[PDB]
């Protein structure tokens, strides 16, 4: 309707039409004026047609007329041209005579007709040789003409090649046969072009046949278009087409995608004289613009095809399907008009349909069963390879095309059979395709011969090759074809590879020579490269080092764009489009083409534009830009555009695995296999020293720096670290780095130790100064290849060290320290001294508070040897193990590094990171990096991001948020996700911890990022250090009772030993949840210090009782069932008698110790009577003010209300409660939370609820409790958390104690505003933006409070919540799971207090309830 | 949906004459002539545990065990 | 009554799996309850029997011939096992584990103990499958019903038979109606005319009281939710309208029926398979129907093309050991087959040379089109090799040698002549591997297929209940 219109309106004009004609043929692009008259129409490949009658264009004439007589005037025009033609060549005139005239699609009818003609005769006589050697006179005239021509002329000759070549290879296959009875088998399946000089009607004049059926050609343009390669295989798909169409069946071919069922169909139309209507089927086709098609195909007797028909919803396709059929039963019956969309319309007998059916996930896909009748389905296979080989060799400039697609072929097909058995391995014919296109370029430097072939072999398949099929090529290709001993460009590009490398820091090895020149001579005929090896291969060396070497070579400039593929989204990166507003902006990807493409203001035609892919690629991002890949060399937009890519413009891929990509997106794409790293371990080490060198020549005088570069290399000489390395793989090494990519980690930390104590390298001894040297040396190996060792492994491998070092130089101790004096010259080495630590009570719980053993002030010092050095450090070990306060205390005390927490679940994004982040951070535009991201304020900032193996991966396989921090450590600097540019971060360091891969929840991290990382496994310790330490954690605390300070050692002995024994008989083996750490201990001995710090005066047997309590709601809680419960029970007897013994204890289970602040002033240990007395005049009144709701109160009750209790009144207080169903979990909570005067926030989620929704829930909650000071109680059930985000928005608010992305950017600024008022009001100003920020958190942590009611911990989501590291380390574990029998016949009898019975046999009330 | 929750579990807040109940935010009167019924067809689809437990669970379903009872019936018709 | 009860349960679960496996195999409790009351018009130990005996008969019908075998096997072994000692039950699956490849071993042997189960042995280690898998069905003393004895007994208006698409029923149907109660109305769902006719017919046939059939639903499917779903659960009245019976025709593999409408009525499966030389003769058959329009040359090309189409479709049903898949060749592909023989020889002289082209054209266009594996494309090629080249006598199978046009060049007399050489072959008891090229042994390894899913199947059955 709409294009109808203008047509209708513009019909004054006339001119503006032709932008519409393109549509309703197809063929044509424009028409040609005078204006008055109609000169002629081009096509849409650029041919010029012009008619025999101009049409006159008058103001009295509909456009409906004109346009129907240009149909047949167009349609007359063609046979003109093509009898006009087909005379000419009948007088034997030259066919490049009339190439320069005639248009193709008559010449091409013409040939066709001239030859068939002629080769019918030639069968009768046997003349073939001589009419052969003829055509393929006419074939390389055509070819000579072709290099000599206009580009547009240059498609016509082509496609007239694609023609010459079948007529003369079937021809060739004529004089071949044994007898004539073979030679009229090979004819009779040709398709054979004949003329009707007997009868008229011309448009009917010309018919075809092949099979013995015919065909008559319709006369309708076809414009030049690429025409197909012909095959026996396309010869038979005619075939079937022409045998389906004879008895008034439709075409159909089922196949996979990619046998080009469709082109088939678009050139067997083409060879009648057809345009045939493609309907790609099911991409956003409404049924109401098909229904139109199938009318206008009905009535101009067109050919349909339906281009994989089988992707169309079942309703859209009941219709279609029930159409096709009328039409289709139409046909064979020949009835004039049909019915259809129940309209009575007309139809042609010209008329019909193809259905090409494309392969669903069960196999290939069917015809509705109303259509198999009616179709003739086929089986379209890939052409045996050898076929198109040959006629591929013949168009670029054949030598013997015959005997090298012969030579080509058996070459491939003998590597796949000699070969290894490899995933990237392809020798399909895509890969000959692709050889075969390589040739083309190649021919240019040297010859149309197999010596062009054989170096586009060993440019294609070599690089791709490892090692050992490495010589089965070279092997093979000799065996077959041996063509060439040296290569052109050998000396000139080599030395300005050397050279580049000299300048780089790099080596020139064997391989990294040879891989750098598998590279060269791949980018000249390649424009996609694919790099693929292990991490740390030389892969970045290697094209950076290209790169620069044709800088040098050529002279032509380079920019190089590195993007991180998998770190943005598809959206981010290629185009994303914005559903309301439909703005289109820009990307990433096609951003960074506009820069040469619609800007080049300055040389960029002159320059390499590279774009390097580094990140893991899969087919949802190739597949957004395969066109790219494609022969089209040009970016289609999702809406709006195809940006065309010049011969400049490369794009690389460097990744480790390929196993996710397509087979089709390597062979668009040259891919350069790494065997094997680069180059060898000593000229690692031997860049990366001198590399370190350079850092300090910006901070270290030049008499320095030479004297210090002496001593490293006197001191260590390689063979002794080659045994060194080779001992490093017989050892255990927790998330596991190779060798190899250990050396930046050594050498890094070697030259930081030595560059550290320079001074001292003025005067010292010269025997003396070896042993400093040594020392460090060995200490900075051994972390480097042991550190994320068992260290049980590590005191092992430190002899081992010594061992393959020089016999005399300095021994390595495991606590081993050098000395040196602070204002006077002094040396020697002592080791393991160790400060005294007094702290009161009320420091006893501090969240920056470290005893520092023999082993803190160990780590301490290690861990910042490597941020000195600089390196990312990945601290690995279990839970409790110290990872977080070694890191935190070490940095909390040093004025040089700022920390700031990142805490990471499941699911957590990039910008959590960047949130977080721009409270700490400050961009500012500095011309040193453009955009730079420091940290806002001048001395160093270290991101300590916890759990870095607990965020997801893509669907294939991918975490972004790890290749983003590998993005930081690699390159930077990052791409910024929405303006889209590169900002560099300046002095950002990346500190990470993580548990083991082998603990459930963790997800396997990329050696690409662990390769930068300097990996350090701390586990618990001894289990007598832990002892030690918590003997002055409750010497502290007993400063608030100095009378049983005689008692501060058995009770942390005791502690302890209950610690090891609960971890030992409660494991993983029997709950998930049963996970100890000493977090516990230090939990403990902080709930002892409250109690005490709040309680009455206390005697000896208070104190256990109190101790005891503690160690009950920490270690037992959490305990299911009765058996484990009741196994608690006696091991904390067990304990008291070994450590502390009394007479005076009384029944220490859970039950019969209740400690309350409830009815005392003071923390005290309570009545039972009391206790249950005095809830229960407070639940009448909980009940009347609040929710109506009976209940029993029982034994078990009263226990479990203190458990909340204790919890809620805690600063931060986290408890998540396991309570089955209508335990009353949910009850108790909002009891005790109303009993300390908690705000009872219970999110009001539902079906409809967004996370929008549930982040104003929490929002509210939040500003609430530091702007209004509410000390509001949140409690989260299982059925609340909706979707994966709302637990980790929950994950966010505990291991903080905010959540970042909530209020950011302008409400960040309303926040910040409405923080000023309330400060002040309360009476204080804070002087930074980061002071009031720490204000509002702190706040948080003190008056919200998050409780959990989770029902069924075996359910999957109810799992995650358990399983979430943050809810759970943050919270109070208890279980209500169970109602116990004891518990059961107290609420039962509670609830038969009414006596409607009398008396019985036998109690009577006491019977009912035991059944 | 959550939201009727409080109406499945037996939860109001009292007044002399009108008894209302909190449903997503708005508080709305209780008749006390008012009936509610939940209603399912497919044993294949769960329903949340705190409705569950909450709910008078009912099966209005003709079982292959209910072949065992109506077979007995057909043979004594037939027996005696 | 419920030592009956219990078995029953366990049955109808057996029944219902079916349904589960495959959409055409439903059974309603109603279904079962209305065979279990049949069953009346120690004891209880009969009764049970009696139970066993009417559940095969009715609801064996509506099963394809895998699934009759299934539910033999399973029902012998829901009563035996029940019934039978605990010496029984262990010898009996270990002889199904042999024929599944569980296990292999050799069952309790005593002498006059078991000689029921003694033959069995006999027919398992003799390597004769068929046999085997049939003595579960025997074992249950039966007069198996056919369609006709379903139709006698169904008082119910509407039937439908799904079918494999090897066959169709619809000639079954014919002399079905002609034999008894007439009234034959064969009724196409082709297009919207067949569609149109097609409703008009059915609501005129009830009242009318003739029989009417509704040819291949599944393909008119669209049609069937909308008009037959509302008009037959309607037709509560054509129990009450004249005797009148309707009849729809499925396929098993294909399109799959709403099961509302397909339990509301009758089911049968036409598991009913002709010979090579009976498809021959089909095919021969109707040609003369047509008159005489082409020469007496191609006539011979005609009963070349009748034994071809005859001896693929045979191979068909033979896979693995046969072709590579299941493929189907239909009368449009003999019809395709037969006009490029009549335009060869419109085309051609009348040599008779022109042979090499036909096979190619017969053997990768009319019949190859379908195949993708190049295994079989190899296959209809050299039956196409054997069938069309030949001089003088081809010897199509070993019996039977083809004699080419006769000098005389009636085309009556060859009508007779090749009519006679049918009429005179008696086709053999090893037919598929005499016939068909195709060896003895590959066919035992067909039929120790067939044994095995059945076998498997019955022992996943079984342990799931
Ligand atoms: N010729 C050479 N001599 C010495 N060292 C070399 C040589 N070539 C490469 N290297 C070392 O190998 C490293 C090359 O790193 P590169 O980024 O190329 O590897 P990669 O496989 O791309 O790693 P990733 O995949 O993690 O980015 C350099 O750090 C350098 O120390
Ligand atoms: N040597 C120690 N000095 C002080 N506290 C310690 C020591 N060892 C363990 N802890 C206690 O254990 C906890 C350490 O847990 P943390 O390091 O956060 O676990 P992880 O790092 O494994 O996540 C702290 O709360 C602290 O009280
Ligand atoms: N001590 C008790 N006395 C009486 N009823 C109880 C008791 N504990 C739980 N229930 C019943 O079980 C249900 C659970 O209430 P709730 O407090 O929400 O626990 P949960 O969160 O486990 O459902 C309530 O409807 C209540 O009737
Ligand atoms: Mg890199």
């Amino acid at each position: 309707n709409d294009d109808l219109l203008k047509i209708i309106g513009s019909g004054k004009h006339h001119d503006q039409v032709s932008k519409f004609m393109k549509k309703m043929f197809g063929s044509i692009e424009s028409i040609i004026f005078l204006e008055d008259f109609i000169t002629g129409v081009r096509s849409v490949e650029g041919e010029v047609l012009n008619l025999n009658e101009k049409i006159e264009l008058k103001d009295s004439i509909q456009a409906q007329e004109w346009l129907n007589i240009l149909d047949t005037e167009i349609k007359l025009s063609v046979f003109t041209q093509f009898r006009d033609c087909l005379g000419q060549i009948k007088d034997g005139t030259d066919i490049e005579v009339v190439v320069s005239k005639y248009i193709f699609q008559a010449i091409l009818l013409s040939a066709q007709v001239m030859w068939t003609e002629l080769v019918e005769k030639c069968l009768q006589t046997n003349q073939f040789s001589k009419y052969w050697k003829e055509v393929d006179m006419k074939i390389k005239g055509l070819l000579d003409k072709l290099n000599k021509s206009s580009d547009n002329v240059k498609k016509k000759i082509e496609a007239l090649l694609v023609e010459y070549l079948h007529f003369n290879n079937v021809i060739g296959q004529l004089k071949n046969c044994s007898t004539k009875e073979e030679a009229r088998l090979l004819w009779a399946k040709v398709q054979k072009f004949y003329q009707k000089n007997d009868t008229l009607d011309d448009l009917n004049s010309v018919f075809i046949s092949q099979s013995g059926y015919l065909l008559q050609y319709k006369f309708e343009y076809i414009g030049i278009p690429e025409r197909l390669i012909y095959t026996p295989l396309l010869l038979i798909g005619f075939a079937t087409l022409t045998d389906s169409l004879h008895q008034k069946y439709g075409g159909c071919f089922f196949g996979p995608a990619g046998t080009g069922k469709t082109e088939t169909v678009k050139a067997f139309g083409q060879n009648l004289g057809r345009v045939v209507v493609v309907f790609n089927c099911d991409d956003s086709f409404d049924y109401q613009v098909l229904s139109r098609l199938l009318v206008g195909i009905t009535q101009i007797g067109a050919w349909g095809c339906f281009d994989e028909f089988n992707r169309l919803d079942e309703k859209v396709l009941s219709a279609v399907s029930a159409n096709i059929q009328q039409i289709q039963n139409g046909l064979q019956v020949g009835k004039s008009h049909i019915t259809l969309l129940e309209e009575e319309t007309p139809l042609s007998p010209h008329t019909a349909v193809f259905i090409t059916l494309n392969p669903g996930y069960n196999g290939r896909s069917e015809l509705p069963e109303n259509l198999k009748k009616s179709f003739r389905e086929f089986s379209m296979k890939s052409p045996q390879s050898g076929t198109i080989a040959e006629m591929i060799l013949q168009i670029m400039g054949f030598e013997d095309s015959k005997s090298l697609a012969s030579k080509i072929v058996h070459f491939l097909e003998l590597l796949s059979s000699k070969c290894s058995s490899m995933n990237h391995y392809h020798f399909g014919l895509r890969t000959l395709k692709g050889v075969l296109r390589n040739c083309s370029p190649l021919i240019s430097e040297f010859g149309e011969g197999e010596k062009t072939v054989v170096e586009s072999l060993k440019r294609v398949i070599l690089p791709s090759l490892g090692d050992t099929d490495e010589l089965v090529f070279k092997d093979e290709l000799s065996k077959i074809f041996d063509s060439a001993g040296t290569p052109l460009n050998s000396k000139a590009i080599v030395q300005c590879l050397k050279d580049a490398g000299q300048r780089s820091g790099f080596s020139m090895s064997e391989e990294f020579l040879k891989k750098c020149m598998q590279f060269y001579y791949m980018q000249k005929t390649q424009q996609a490269l694919i790099l693929v090896g292990k991490a740390g291969c030389g892969k970045t060396a290697t094209w950076k080092t290209v790169i620069d070497a044709m800088a040098i070579f050529d002279g032509h400039a380079n920019v190089v764009y590195v993007i991180d593929t998998k770190v943005l989204t598809k959206e981010s990166l290629y185009g994303s489009m914005l559903k309301a507003t439909l703005e289109w902006r820009d990307g990433l990807f096609t951003s960074i083409l506009r820069r040469v493409n619609d800007d080049i203001t300055g040389t960029f035609k002159n320059s390499r534009i590279w774009v390097v892919f580094d990140s893991d690629l899969d087919p949802e991002y190739v597949e957004a830009m395969n066109s790219v890949l494609d022969d089209n060399k040009i970016l289609t937009l999702p809406n709006g555009e195809r940006l065309p890519i010049p011969p400049n413009f490369r794009i690389l891929f460097e990744t480790d695995n390929l196993d996710h990509t397509t087979p089709a997106t390597i062979t668009r794409c040259g891919l350069l296999w790494f065997s094997t790293d680069v180059c060898s371990i000593s000229s690692k080490i031997d860049h990366l020293l001198n590399k370190s060198y350079e850092a300090l020549d910006n901070k270290l005088s030049m008499f320095e720096l030479d004297k210090l570069k002496d001593l490293i290399s006197d001191s260590f000489d390689m063979a002794s670290l080659t045994n060194i390395f080779t001992c490093s793989n017989d050892l255990v090494h927790i998330l596991g780095v190779r060798t190899f990519n250990k050396l930046e980690t050594a050498v890094q930390l070697a030259v930081h130790l030595i560059s550290s104590y320079r001074q001292w390298f003025q005067n010292l001894d010269d025997k003396s100064l070896k042993d400093v040297i040594t020392l460090l040396i060995k200490r900075s190996l051994l972390y480097a290849l042991a550190g994320d060792s068992t260290g049980e492994s590590q005191r092992a491998f430190i002899q081992t060290i010594n061992t393959y070092f020089g016999h005399d130089s300095q021994e390595l101790s495991d606590y081993s320290t050098i000395v040196i004096a602070n204002d006077k010259l002094s040396f020697s080495s002592f080791c393991s001294e160790i400060p005294s630590v007094s702290l009161e009570a009320h420091e006893v719980m501090r969240p920056d508070i470290v005893i520092p053993t023999i082993d803190t002030i160990k780590h301490e010092k290690i861990f910042y040897d490597l941020l000195n050095s600089k390196r990312g450090i990945i601290l690995c070990g279990p839970p409790g193990s110290g990872k977080t306060m070694i890191m935190n205390n070490a940095l909390r005390n040093s004025s040089l590094y700022d920390v700031v927490g990142i805490n990471f679940s499941k699911d957590t994004t990039t910008e959590h990171i960047l949130s977080a982040l721009h409270r700490h951070t400050n961009y500012v535009t500095t011309s040193k990096g453009l955009t730079l991201l420091p940290k806002s304020d001048i001395k160093n900032l270290v991101l300590f991001c916890d759990e870095i193996n607990l965020p997801k991966l893509d669907k294939y396989g991918s975490q972004n948020v790890v290749l983003f921090l590998r993005q930081l450590m690699e390159k930077q600097g990052f791409w910024k996700t929405p303006e889209n540019k590169w900002v560099t971060i300046e002095r950002i360091h990346i500190v990470g911890a993580c548990n083991p891969p082998t603990d459930p929840g963790r997800i396997p991290m990329s050696e690409r990022f662990t390769r930068h990382a300097a990996i350090l496994y701390l586990g618990y310790p001894s289990g007598k250090s832990l002892s030690q330490i918590y003997e002055i954690y409750y010497k502290a605390i007993f400063k608030l009772v100095p009378e049983f300070r005689s008692y501060t050692e058995p009770f942390a002995r005791a502690s302890v030993h209950l610690y090891n024994e609960c971890k030992a008989r409660y494991s993983t083996g029997l709950q998930s949840h049963y996970l100890f750490s000493p977090r516990e201990l230090t939990r403990l001995v902080r709930g002892v210090y409250t109690a005490i710090n709040t309680g009455p005066r206390q005697t000896l047997r208070s104190l256990i009782r109190l101790w005891a309590y503690e160690a009950w709601r920490i270690f037992a809680d959490r305990l299911v069932g009765v058996k484990e419960k009741n196994s608690f029970e006696q091991l904390l007897y067990e304990t008291v008698d070994k450590y502390l013994p009394n007479q005076d204890l009384g029944n220490i289970s859970s039950t019969s110790l209740l400690f309350s602040g409830l009815l005392s002033l003071d923390f005290k240990e309570v009545n039972k009577t009391d206790l249950v007395n005095f809830i229960e005049e407070r639940f009448k009144t909980f009940c009347d003010e609040e929710l109506e709701v009976p209940m029993v109160i029982h034994e078990s009750m009263v226990d479990h209300i203190l458990r909340i209790d204790r919890a809620l009144k805690q600063v931060q207080g986290h408890m998540m409660l396991i309570g089955a169903s209508r335990t009353g979990k949910t009850i108790l909570t909002r009891f005790v939370a109303w009993l300390n005067g908690l705000k009872i926030v219970q999110p009001k989620i539902h079906r409809h609820s967004n996370l929008s929704d549930f982040d104003m829930i929490l929002k509210k909650a939040i500003s609430d409790c530091s702007l209004k000071e509410s000390r509001t109680c949140l409690i989260i059930d299982e059925s609340n958390i909706l979707e994966t985000a709302f637990l980790e928005r929950m994950n966010t608010l505990l291991a903080n104690a905010d959540i970042p992305d909530l209020f950011q950017g302008e409400e960040y600024d309303k926040l910040l505003n409405n923080l000023r008022n309330k400060t002040r009001s309360l009476g204080l100003l804070l002087d930074t933006e980061q002071e009031l920020y720490d204000w509002f958190v702190g706040e948080i942590a003190k008056n919200l409070h998050v409780v959990f009611t989770i029902c069924d911990p075996t359910n999957n989501k109810s799992s995650a919540m358990i399983s979430s590291p943050a809810l759970f380390n943050r919270c109070i574990i208890n279980w209500m799971g169970d109602w116990d029998t004891k518990t059961m016949s107290q609420v039962a009898n509670n609830m038969v207090d009414v006596i409607p019975m009398e008396f019985t046999d036998f109690t009577i009330r006491d019977a009912v309830v035991n059944i | 949906d959550p939201i009727i929750s409080r109406l499945i579990s037996r939860e109001f807040n009292h007044a002399g004459n009108r008894v209302t109940v909190e449903i997503g935010d708005h508080e709305v009167d209780v008749s006390g002539d008012f009936k509610l019924f939940i209603h399912s067809c497919d044993p294949s689809g769960d329903i949340p545990i705190f409705l569950r437990s909450r709910v008078r669970l009912v099966h209005f379903v003709t079982n292959k065990e209910s072949i065992e009872t109506r077979i007995f019936d057909i043979t004594l018709t037939e027996e005696n | 009554y419920s030592i009956i009860g219990k078995h029953s349960v366990k049955i109808f679960s057996m029944l219902e799996k079916f349904g589960q496996f495959h959409w055409f195999y439903g059974i309603s409790i109603g279904q079962f309850l209305s065979c279990f009351k049949r069953v009346f018009i120690t004891r209880v130990d009969e009764i049970l029997w009696l139970l066993y005996q009417e559940v095969y008969c009715q609801f064996s019908t509506a099963l394809d011939k895998k699934f009759k075998m299934i539910m033999a096997m399973t029902m012998f072994c829901l009563y035996k096992f029940d019934i039978e000692s605990e010496q029984y039950k262990e010898a009996v699956l270990t002889m199904i584990g042999v024929l599944s490849e569980s296990s292999d071993g050799v069952p309790k042997l005593t002498v006059d103990t078991n000689n029921d189960l003694r033959y069995l042995w006999d027919y398992v280690t003799t390597k004769s499958y068929i046999s085997a898998l049939n003595w579960f069905k025997n074992e249950f003393f039966v007069d198996e019903w056919n369609i006709a004895d379903v139709v006698a007994n169904s008082d119910n208006n509407y039937f439908t038979m799904a079918s494999e698409r090897d066959v169709d029923g619809t000639f079954k149907l014919i002399e079905l109606a002609k034999a008894s109660k007439e009234s034959l109305k064969i009724i196409p769902l082709g297009s919207i005319e067949n569609l149109n006719y097609a409703q008009e017919e059915i609501s005129k046939s009830k009242i009318e009281g003739g029989w009417i059939l509704l040819q291949n639903i599944q393909m008119s499917l669209s049609w069937v939710k909308t008009y037959l779903h509302k008009h037959v659960e309607e037709t509560k009245a054509a129990e009450e309208h004249e005797k009148f019976k309707m009849f729809m025709t499925c396929h098993l593999t294909g399109d799959k029926l709403p099961a509302p409408l397909l339990q509301r009525t009758d089911r049968f499966v036409y598991e009913d398979i002709p010979g090579i030389l009976d498809t021959v003769k089909d095919l021969w058959g109707s040609q003369f129907f047509t008159g005489k329009i082409s020469g007496v040359w191609s006539v011979y090309c005609t009963f070349l093309l009748s034994w071809f189409h005859a001896l693929i479709t045979a191979r068909t049903r033979l896979v693995p050991h046969g072709f590579s898949k299941k493929y189907y060749f239909n009368d449009c592909d003999f019809q395709f087959a037969s006009v490029y023989l009549e335009n060869v020889l419109a085309t051609n002289s009348t040599n008779n040379i022109p042979w090499a082209q036909v096979r190619d054209h017969i053997a990768t266009i009319v019949y190859g089109g379908k195949i993708d594996e190049e295994k079989d494309l190899e296959v209809v090629a050299k039956l196409c090799a054997h069938v069309f080249c030949g001089s003088d006598n081809l010897q199509i199978v070993p019996g039977v040698r083809i004699p080419q046009p006769l000098l005389q060049q009636s085309e009556e007399e060859e009508r007779a002549r090749l009519t006679a050489i049918l009429s005179n072959t008696i086709e053999p008891a090893d037919s598929l591997s005499s016939w068909l090229q195709l060896p003895r042994e590959s066919i035992l390894n067909y039929e120790r297929l067939q044994a095995k899913e059945v076998a498997s199947s019955t022992e996943q059955l079984l342990q799931e209940m």
